[PDB]
RNA sequence: GAGGUAGUAGGUUGUAUAGUA
RNA sequence: CAUACUAUACAACCUACUACCUCUCU
């Protein structure tokens, strides 16, 4: 089995001598497959000849021997809107009170109201009064809230208390208008 | 392009005007100013290099630092002028007087310094290029120069006062004294402003759109905008006074003007952009107080956005914009809704206004159903650098390039740009332009208005209240704002800006008044086309009135259709140089309208037009004359269009045709097979046997020639492959030989050699000095012998092959010879009788008594063949005798262990008892079965030997007994053939195959020598058939230097325009009344928007009834007839040239010589060895191949066809000559020529295997067994007929050609043989022999002089075909000397050539060859755009010749390499050495750009930057911005080779001798290493992993990017002008980085 | 001598990609 | 574009040589 059919045919024919005749007769030397064709003989005086085709000459000899063997077998506006809802989820009654009531009145103390709103929406405020003086000779302060992103509002007045109250009123109307939708 | 001709680009227009007179070029860009300054420096240097004159460039940014300026590099890199710029504190070292420097760059104070020293004489200077003089300080420095050198200097002696002042409209200061400022400017520096630039030449020669100023309304300020302004004014004063205790004002200020001029919703949409930018910028704040400031700003923008959104989205987009926006955007939308291709170029002032306009236009386009055709894209300005934060730079780069791509072709109409859209960027032709902001100056007015060139065009400026503060102060919120929160001056600015527009129109009227060339109004053209359209046209096909027609309009539109369609590059705009001029005749004004054509065109004379009353009538009739002369000289076809690339028709009768055989015509007209001329198609050709070997068998009585096959060992086989250690057997000493008996004489043939088991043996054929008369019994004796030798001894007889003793094909006899004992060789008759005595004899199985009879003989088995009779009975294997062994016995030791002694072995295996025990033994080796001894067995064809056997196996096979083969001499039969004769017999078939091949090559040589007198016909022996054997940072500075002349320029044309020096109001008021009453100001409440005899009499009032006669119109020949009669009547027409002197003078006033030719008269022709080599395909696996002869033959083919296409067609340009060469060189043509002249059947195309691919002599194949799928009867029918008696008596099972008589051969291989035979004839019998071979094949490439045959011509002067029915030969002559293109349309064209060729003697010394006809040199240098060349043609069609000359020179030199390159190492040593980059590098290195004449800006800049980067490299060979190559300079390198070829009586030796000194050291440098090319290396070292992508378009519009993708190693990108240079540089950077 | 490997070296043809003019 | 000269990678086939295996020969 490990012997090739060429050598199988040679072994089978070796029982009476004989030198086989192998002749490549017909190649189709075509454009991409060179196909070879041999022809196997059996003596020139008395009595066998088969043909064999293949792609390679070793396979042509093998097929000829086989034939002879068988023949033999944008998103920042979305951030703005998300800021609007994360200020909206603080649903206390102070926001509705600031919306319904006209806020011309400045008699309220704004610092406790902004503290209530900051604790309502889990925020905290920080006052920074600038020690340096303006050209108008009045105090100025800025208030910071831990928002998304963090925000700073403004206030100024002849006293530091006036500046703080102005910034606080700014925060009050601020939270009023971003509780208006 | 219609009625105005086509304008030159403004640089050479300013060059021509400043050539004409003194000129203040009011040009902004310093690069174009430097190009213009360079060009007039070299032109008035050419005028100045006559008696010795100097031209200066007194300058102000020169003489403090020691570095050369930009003009120094510009002028000493790109000219031959030795500039001597004054370094700071010149000491003028030694004797260095200023005469011997052409350009003499200075400082104004330095110029007076040598003016008072009397060194630089003001008479002797030819040009004074005073630099930028539109400023006060430079004027005050220049005042001592011209206050003190105007009075002593007459204007005759005063030179040209070219002065490169700034752009006039943004120059100095104010508006009232503007005209007086320019007036004092020209009166001081003695000049005239001649400002003809892109600011001007869009107004002049291009369309002028009807511009409209529209007032919208002032913004009546509503409650939303009141509340928003209250909030922003509340925080503005707060931001104004910020502090820090241990930027945002600009973004809180500029938001308010959006509210002031565009409205509240736009304020929201701009505050969103500002909010995103502020949240981008506020995170990186390192300061606590600034962090609070930016948080204040961001949250204020938040509350404004949410307030506006809650305003117009809870209480409520066309109506939304209508109610909550400014009237300015309503006017914008009205303007856009009036329109329904549109290309809109809206501008802005600030980069945020563009984006809120982007949101507005997108929202209206996606909401309003009317304006669905609005594709919006936007851009900002550029500020930052790639050095800092490259992420933002690359993101902006990729965004802006995509935006400009979308706007570029047809997709995006509205492009709401900013100030980067004025200079630089090239954009499509605009239809409607809406300048949103009022223009800052006239610059932004017409670098936005003066770009719209389509003319249904409107330039609309929306205007409003000006930029003024609407702020109220530091107040807090108001009561009305609290109520809104809880519950929910046109005339002044318009008058001042209409005054501003009147000032711009005064500016543009001033600019037009300073133009040299005046323009008629459009009412003149309307009058002309209304009145005078009754002149007869030109109809060259006048019988049918539907075709050819040149009227008044088509004529002026049909010279801009001819000059554009011409050979030109991107550095060349082609145009006709029109000139009007005036005269008065019979009391009327007439205008002669002279034209000129591009020097690219072969209409090389002016068409001097005929007068007309107006100027546009003169223009239209001069274009009539141009079209008429164009078609009469032949450039036009019957449709009056230029001929075009394909449409050229050959005139010589041998050419055109190109009709193949019908077998090839059917495939080339059907297009369904593999294409002919290619290797894809296959054809089977019959193996043509020799003439001398067909029908040649000797008969009883005919004395036949005898030809011994004389063999001789030359190289014995070295013992390293002698694995058996056998004896060396030289066939020279062998007693028995072989011979050929034939009846047709074999010619002299080349002694080849075969490689057999004894080494190399040379094979010859030698005659018998006595002829042999052969009887009738000996005929059947030789007939027995041939059957024995080629059927039994060597066994080559196939089943489909039989011995035919009366045959036609392969019909030669073979005889066994023998050396005579007394000396000499003869035929072995006793041996043939002995051979005939025993035929195909069965070897005799002898009994025991015969072996017992006689003992061993040590003389029988010397030179014996020892086949054994006990095995292989019917046909035994034949063993040689190698050694006789007395040291072995039949009773001696066995090799193996399985058997005892040799005698014992022979009884146990078969049964042959050996009756002699004292006998010696025989060591044998097998006979040959691979009969092909053509190739060397142990060596390659490069020469380096293959490995031989190891010493272990060789010593084992020479010593050990388990190897080898051993036979007893009493049990074997000696064959009648001795072993020496068996070796000659087994080497016979290669001798006969090679002798048939050499005879086929001799047959081809005989055929051509019979036809065209090319070689001898019959006969010295041929030569033998032999087989053959940091700085890179210093880089950036130079590049930065180039960008320096752009860089400051941008800033210099953005902000300053400063420094004024020291009737108008009435015109301003008139223009104000015109702009207010003429509808050009739209107010703020309306919407936007004759008898033929008398006509001929007024048409030419300078008799008319006779010329008119009875017909309707007038003929043009009649018109020039009346003008010629008026010339003969009235003396002269002395002329006033209304606004050229630019061109003038025509309308004015033995080491391997490459061309070695042997004497073709009396020549033997080429040797059949090298014709065999040229006929040997590469599939032959032989020691000879055509493939090194094909690549020299192909290059000679291309060279010779290029030369003949140049000589015959002296008027056609290269664009169709390349088409003719591609017709006459293509492998279809060479294949059809080869098939016509019998070349498919003369080639070898297979490895010669004699058991499969050979007819032995006197054997015959019936040629029918292959198509089929006793022997005496088979004989008698196979001479009669095949098919009728044949019928009477791993795919494609119909299998093609039988292998013995045919060989499958592709078409392109026949083309390869065509080229190979051209090369073979070239190498042997010269270039003329190659040319006559191509004429023999069918490509006729030489002239014909048909002369009468001179009475048996005898000498047969070669290339002269056989006479036809009359005694007339057709002798081919040498190539003709062509026409030198010194076109004598000028009366002194030789002196004009000497004047325009000034100072090229440095170039001649840089090349060596002194030209004898220098017009070729000028034709080689001259670009297609060097318009003052009224002497020759351009350089394209001569580069066409020079490229082919250089390709042949390179491939013939590199073929002559002793290294013996492959076809691939001949291509790759050429295609890496004739390349545009390396051509440009030797051009720059050897001083070619220093003598290249052109008048193109972009080519000058490209040439400058490339010479800079080359001079920093010592002339050696983000984004990957590399320097572009001057393709023009590589083409100059080709074209100078062409001009040296043509000027030298057409010899390649002088071209090679000149080009060796440049190219040949560099040639050895390539010839050692392996150069390749950057794209080729990057796809070679990365054989599959590189993948190049589709193009992307940059923002600039003249740059492409590439993006190499080297897979899993790095993605790299580079930029360049076109795809080729950009792809080369991107792959080059990939190569440079992946090392 | 025949067959199976393995390597080196020569090619030829097809496919894909690409150079140079 | 087109048209000559072709390169690399991969695939198939043929050919020369070298070393070892199985059979045969010896
Ligand atoms: O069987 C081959 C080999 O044994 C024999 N041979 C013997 C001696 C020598 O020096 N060389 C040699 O090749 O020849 C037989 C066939 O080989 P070729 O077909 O001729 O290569
Ligand atoms: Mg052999
Ligand atoms: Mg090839
Ligand atoms: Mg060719
Ligand atoms: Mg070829
Ligand atoms: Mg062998
Ligand atoms: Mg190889
Ligand atoms: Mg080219
Ligand atoms: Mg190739």
């Amino acid at each position: 089995a490990m012997k090739t059919p060429v050598s199988i045919l040679q072994e089978l024919l070796s029982r009476r001598g004989i030198t086989p005749g192998y002749e490549l007769v017909q190649i189709e030397g075509a454009i991409h497959e060179p196909t070879f064709r041999f022809r196997v003989s059996f003596k020139d005086k008395d009595t066998f000849t088969a043909m064999g085709a293949g792609r390679s000459k070793k396979e042509a000899k093998h097929a000829a021997a086989r034939a002879l063997i068988d023949k033999l077998i944008t998103q920042h506006s979305n951030k703005v809107s998300q800021f609007h809802k994360t200020l909206k989820n603080a649903t206390g009654k102070k926001l509705l009170k600031l919306q319904k009531t006209c806020l011309k009145n400045n008699k309220i103390d704004y610092i406790k109201l902004l503290g209530e709103i900051a604790t309502e929406n889990q925020f905290e405020v920080t006052y920074v009064d600038i020690e340096e003086k303006t050209f108008s000779g009045q105090f100025q302060c800025l208030v910071q809230l831990s928002t998304l992103p963090v925000g700073v509002c403004h206030g100024s007045g002849p006293t530091a208390a006036d500046a703080q109250r102005h910034a606080a009123q700014n925060a009050l109307e601020y939270l009023k208008i971003m509780t208006k939708k | 392009h219609t009625t105005v001709f086509t304008p030159r680009d403004f640089q050479v227009e300013l060059l021509a005007t400043a050539y004409e007179r003194n000129t203040i070029i009011c040009l902004g860009h310093r690069s174009s100013k430097e190009f213009i300054a360079l060009k007039l420096l070299q032109e008035l240097s050419r005028r100045a290099r006559r008696h010795g004159r100097v031209s200066v460039y007194l300058s102000c940014e020169v003489g403090t630092s020691t570095e050369p300026c930009s003009i120094y590099t510009m002028l000493t890199h790109l000219t031959d002028l030795r500039v001597w710029q004054e370094q700071p504190d010149m000491q003028i070292p030694f004797d260095h007087c200023w005469t011997d420097y052409h350009v003499s760059i200075l400082r104004p104070e330095g110029f007076l310094y040598l003016l008072e020293t009397r060194e630089l004489l003001l008479s002797r200077v030819e040009l004074i290029v005073l630099e930028d003089c539109h400023d006060s300080a430079v004027y005050q420095r220049i005042r001592p120069l011209f206050e003190n050198h105007i009075m002593p200097a007459p204007p005759a002696d005063r030179p040209r006062i070219l002065g490169l002042a700034g752009p006039l409209h943004s120059a100095g200061c104010e508006l009232q004294q503007l005209s007086a400022m320019l007036a004092t400017l020209e009166q001081s520096v003695l000049c005239q402003i001649e400002s003809a630039s892109d600011i001007v030449t869009v107004l002049r020669y291009c369309s002028r759109p009807h511009e409209y100023i529209v007032q919208c309304a002032p913004f009546e300020m509503d409650e939303l905008s009141l509340v928003l302004a209250d909030v922003l004014n509340t925080h503005k004063s707060f931001l104004l006074d910020h502090r820090y205790d241990p930027d945002p004002l600009n973004v809180i200020n500029s938001l308010l003007v959006v509210l002031h001029e565009m409205g509240p919703w736009c304020t929201q949409r701009a505050a969103h952009h500002f909010y995103q930018c502020n949240e981008k910028l506020k995170v990186k704040t390192p300061h606590e107080r600034h962090y609070l400031l930016y948080c204040l700003v961001s949250t204020a923008l938040i509350q404004l956005y949410s307030l506006c959104e809650h305003a117009f989205h809870r209480h409520l987009s066309r109506q939304t914009i209508e109610r909550y926006s400014s009237p300015k955007v309503r006017r914008l939308l009205q303007t856009l809704r009036c329109f329904k291709t549109l290309c809109a170029l809206i501008y802005c002032n600030q980069n945020h206004t563009a984006r809120v306009l982007f949101e507005l236009l997108a929202e209206i386009s996606r909401r309003d159903p009317d304006l669905k055709f609005l594709r919006c894209q936007y851009t900002t300005d550029r500020v930052a650098d790639p050095t800092t934060e490259p992420k933002e730079a690359e993101l902006e780069h990729r965004r802006q390039e995509e935006v400009l791509k979308r706007f570029r072709m047809h997709d995006c109409n509205v492009l709401i740009g900013t100030s980067v859209l004025e200079e630089g960027i090239d954009v499509p032709k605009c239809n409607l332009v809406v300048r949103w902001d009022p223009p800052t100056t006239y610059r932004s007015y017409v670098q936005c208005k003066g770009r719209a060139r389509a003319a249904p065009a409107y330039h609309v400026i929306l205007v409003a209240p000006s930029y003024k503060s609407p702020t109220v102060g530091s107040v807090q919120l108001t009561d009305r704002s609290h109520r809104y929160i809880c519950a929910t001056s046109l005339a002044s600015t318009t008058k001042d800006l209409v005054h501003q527009m009147a000032q711009y129109r005064e500016i543009e009227q001033m600019l037009l008044s300073k133009c040299a060339n005046t323009e008629p109004p459009e009412q003149e053209q309307c009058e002309a086309e209304r009145f005078s359209a009754c002149l007869a046209a030109y109809r060259p096909k006048p019988h049918l009135l539907t075709g050819a027609s040149v009227d008044l309009g088509s004529a002026i539109a049909l010279v801009n259709k001819y000059c554009a369609r011409l050979p030109s590059d991107t550095f060349t705009k082609l145009t006709a140089l029109w000139r009007c001029t005036r005269n008065e005749r019979a009391g009327v004004t007439l205008f002669q309208y002279t034209l000129r054509l591009p020097i690219n065109s072969p209409l090389k004379h002016d068409i001097v037009g005929l007068p007309m009353p107006t100027q546009t009538l003169a223009r239209r009739l001069a274009a009539l004359q141009a079209c008429v002369e164009l078609h009469r000289i032949g450039e036009l076809d019957d449709q009056l269009q230029p001929i075009g690339k394909e449409g050229f028709r050959a005139l010589e009768p041998d050419w055109e045709c190109f009709e193949l055989e019908p077998e090839d015509e059917q495939i080339v007209q059907l297009s369904d097979e593999p294409r002919p001329g290619t290797t894809k198609r296959r054809q089977y050709y019959y193996k043509r046997i020799a003439s001398e070997f067909c029908d040649c068998r000797p008969v009883a009585g005919a004395p036949c020639y005898l030809y011994f096959i004389q063999l001789t060992l030359q190289c014995p086989i070295p013992e390293e492959q002698n694995t058996r250690g056998r004896k060396i057997y030289p066939p020279e000493d062998a007693q028995q030989g072989f011979g050929i008996l034939t009846t047709k004489r074999i010619p002299k043939l080349s002694a080849f050699s075969i490689f057999t088991r004894s080494g190399e043996v040379k094979v010859s054929l030698e005659l018998a000095k006595e002829r042999v008369i052969l009887t009738s019994e000996q005929i059947v004796c030789i007939n027995g012998f041939l059957n024995y030798t080629f059927t039994n001894v060597l066994r080559l007889q196939k089943f489909l092959m039989l011995f035919d003793p009366d045959s036609t094909e392969n019909c030669v006899f073979i005889v066994p010879t023998v050396k005579a004992p007394a000396g000499g060789k003869h035929i072995d008759w006793q041996f043939l009788e002995l051979i005939q005595a025993n035929g195909n004899t069965m070897p005799r199985a002898v009994p025991d008594e015969e072996r017992q009879a006689q003992p061993f003989d040590p003389q029988r088995f010397q030179d014996a063949v020892v086949m054994p009779w006990y095995r292989n009975q019917d046909q035994p294997q034949y063993f040689y005798v190698a050694e006789i062994c007395p040291h072995l016995s039949p009773l001696s030791c066995f090799p193996g262990d399985n058997y005892r002694t040799f005698k014992h072995y022979y009884l146990v295996k078969y049964g042959l008892t050996i009756q002699n025990t004292s006998q010696p033994l025989l060591d044998v080796d097998h006979t040959s079965a691979r009969l092909n001894f053509l190739t060397p067995r142990y060596v390659n064809r490069k020469g380096v030997a293959l490995p031989t056997s190891s010493e272990e196996t060789k010593r084992a096979k020479r010593e050990n007994l388990e190897q080898k083969q051993i036979l007893v001499p009493e049990l074997c039969t000696v064959h009648p053939f001795p072993a020496s004769l068996w070796r000659t017999a087994v080497c016979l078939p290669c001798i006969l195959y090679r002798i048939n091949g050499l005879l086929l090559a001799d047959d081809i040589r005989k055929q051509v020598s019979a036809d065209l007198g090319l070689g001898r016909q019959q006969i010295f022996e041929w030569p033998m058939l032999d087989f053959g054997w940091r700085q890179k940072q210093l880089s950036i500075i130079q590049a930065t230097n180039a960008n320096e002349r752009q860089y400051q320029q941008t800033k210099n044309l953005l902000i300053g325009f400063n420094f004024k020096h020291e009737r108008y109001e009435e015109s301003i008021a008139k223009l104000k009344t015109e702009i207010e009453s003429g509808g050009m100001l739209v107010p703020h409440d309306q919407q936007l928007v004759v008898s033929m005899m008398e006509l001929l009499k007024q048409l030419l009032p300078y008799v008319l009834a006779k010329k008119l006669g009875d017909r309707r119109e007038l003929l043009l020949s009649d018109l020039v007839e009346l003008n010629a009669d008026w010339v003969a009547r009235h003396e002269q027409e002395t002329y006033n040239v209304m606004g050229d002197s630019f061109d003038n003078y025509n309308d004015h006033h033995a080491g391997f010589s490459f061309d070695r030719q042997p004497d073709l008269v009396g020549h033997p022709g080429p040797s059949p060895s090298i014709i065999l080599q040229a006929l040997t395909m590469s599939n032959a696996n032989d020691g000879i191949n055509l493939e090194r002869l094909e690549t020299i033959g192909d290059s000679f083919l291309k060279y010779a066809i290029t030369t003949y296409l140049y000589i015959t067609y002296e008027n056609v340009h290269e664009g169709k000559l390349s088409h003719l060469r591609s017709k006459q060189v293509a492998n279809l043509n060479l294949y059809r020529l080869g098939r016509r002249k019998r070349l498919g059947e003369y080639m070898i195309a297979t490895k010669f295997e004699p058991h499969d691919n050979w007819l032995p002599p006197c054997y015959y194949v019936p040629k029918e067994l292959e198509k089929a799928l006793k022997l005496a009867d088979l004989l008698d029918i196979k001479n009669l007929s095949s098919v009728q008696i044949c019928e009477m008596v791993d795919f494609s099972c119909f299998i093609p050609y039988n292998l013995v008589s045919q060989h499958s051969i592709p078409d392109k291989s026949i083309a390869d043989c065509v080229e190979a035979l051209i090369g073979a004839y070239l190498i042997e019998c010269g270039p003329r022999g190659a040319l006559l071979f191509m004429a023999w094949l069918g490509v006729r490439v030489l002239p014909i002089t048909r002369q009468l045959d001179g009475g048996n011509q005898e000498q047969r002067i070669p290339g002269s075909t056989k006479p036809n029915a009359e005694n007339v030969v057709t002798v081919y002559g040498a190539w003709p000397t062509p026409r030198s293109p010194l076109l004598h349309f000028a009366p002194n064209a030789t002196e004009e050539l000497d004047q325009l060729l000034s100072g090229f003697e440095e170039f001649e010394e840089s090349l060596g060859y002194k030209f004898r006809d220098r017009s070729y040199l000028l034709q080689a240098m001259t670009h297609a755009s060097y318009t003052p060349n009224r002497l020759t043609d351009c350089y394209q069609r001569l580069e066409f010749l020079g490229d082919a000359v250089l390709d042949y020179l390179i491939t013939r030199h590199l073929y002559e390499d002793p290294r013996q390159h492959s076809p691939g190492a001949l291509t790759d040593l050429r295609s890496a050495l004739v390349n545009n980059t390396i051509f440009a590098s030797l051009a720059v290195r050897h001083g070619f750009h220093k003598f290249f004449r052109h008048l193109s800006p972009g080519l000058n800049d490209v040439i400058d930057r490339f010479v800079r980067i080359q001079q920093e490299n010592g002339h050696c060979i983000d984004d990957a911005e590399d320097v572009e190559v001057p393709k023009a300079l590589g083409d100059v390198f080709e074209s100078i080779a062409g001009a040296i070829f043509l000027d030298s009586n057409m010899s390649l030796d002088v071209v090679w001798h000149v080009y060796s000194n440049m190219m040949s050291p560099e040639i050895e440098q390539f010839s050692n290493s392996v150069p390749k090319s950057p794209i080729r290396e990057l796809l070679e070292l990365e054989p599959e992993t590189a993948k190049f992508g589709k193009p992307e378009k940059l923002a600039d519009g003249r740059r492409v990017r590439v993006t190499v993708d080297v897979f899993c190693k790095g993605t790299f990108r580079g930029i360049g002008r076109n795809y080729r240079i950009a792809k080369c540089t991107a792959a080059k950077c990939a190569l440079r980085q992946l090392k």
